[PDB]
């Protein structure tokens, strides 16, 4: 309802999986070690982390899901926090990524 | 053709100078900290001068095609409409390289430019067209 | 049977030793190539062109 989504900039280059991201606007923060998520599509959001930020702005990113979506023009947004995933006795039984997502067969983030 | 006052400015050094705001980014953040000297010192503040300067320069292109860098905009009959100093600065980048990285540019002269009238610009995007009272729930 | 240990002993030395040479002699060239790549300037360098 209130939610709101935080731009940190836009993409300028690719290399595989690593990517570099160019500051929207000046006197913009983004945390160390914290996940970006990259405006892959309408729907679609990848993720990806931190790894060193630059004197002039320019964030270098390990791009850790959705590579061969990921492009120059989409948008950057920050969550703000480091990376976590779901843990608990629920998600036993459950064959996930790293991150959290289940893949199909035939609340507490840590 | 440049004007003296112009050539002066870009001959002394103005990175080291105070702005209103402290500006991120490579080499881009120098051509736009060159406009906000000229706009400040010459022209009097008139900024949204060079601000009209990049919505006339969009037109241009367009008309031009593609390949509008290697044409001299100081001799060029599209470009005569445009203010001098804003040729300045587009020779300097043509020099450099920097041609592409206007838009860049254009990003940072308009944050320099809200803050020294210390006024934020926000962005809406509608479908098609829009309507009275959908911006006024907006 | 004991030469022959000794001779696959002294193959997988012998193509240990190669490999890493190679990767050594790459990483040096990258290296030095690396040096000469940080040892060029960023500044604009402005100049008139008038």
């Amino acid at each position: 309802h209130l939610e709101a989504k935080q731009k940190i900039g836009f993409v300028h280059g690719i290399d595989g999986t690593i990517a570099t991201i160019a500051p929207a606007a000046s006197k913009v923060t983004v945390p160390y070690n914290t996940v970006l998520e990259i405006a892959v599509s309408a729907t679609n959001i990848a993720n990806a982390l931190v790894f060193n930020l630059e004197k002039d702005g320019s964030i270098g990113v390990i791009l850790l899901d959705n590579i061969s979506e990921v492009r120059s023009g989409q948008d950057v947004y920050a969550t703000g926090s480091l990376l976590k995933i779901p843990v608990g006795f629920h998600m036993l039984g459950k064959i996930i990524n790293p991150l959290g997502k289940e893949i199909p067969t035939g609340t507490k983030l840590g | 053709v440049p004007s003296p006052k112009y050539i002066e400015i870009y001959q002394s050094d103005f990175s080291r100078n105070a702005y209103p705001l402290e500006l991120l980014g490579g080499s881009h953040v120098d051509f736009a900290k060159l406009l906000y000297s000229f706009a400040d010192q010459v022209e009097n503040k008139k900024f949204e001068v060079y601000v009209e300067d990049f919505k006339k320069l969009d037109s241009i292109i367009a008309e031009k095609g593609p390949f509008w860098a290697e044409e001299k905009i100081f001799q060029s009959p599209t470009f005569q409409g445009l203010s001098e100093g804003f040729k300045f600065i587009l020779g300097w980048i043509q020099s450099e390289g920097a041609i592409d990285r206007l838009e860049n540019v254009r990003l940072a002269y308009k944050e320099l430019v809200n803050e020294a009238r210390k006024e934020t610009t926000a962005t809406v995007i509608v479908a098609k067209e829009p309507s009275g009272n959908d911006l006024a729930e907006i | 049977g004991n030469i022959t240990g000794l001779m696959q002993l002294a193959d997988y030395t012998y193509n240990k030793t190669r490999k890493e040479l190679i990767t050594a002699e790459l990483l040096e060239i990258i290296g030095t190539m690396t040096a000469m790549h940080a040892g060029k300037k960023v500044g604009l360098k402005k100049t008139e062109f008038w």
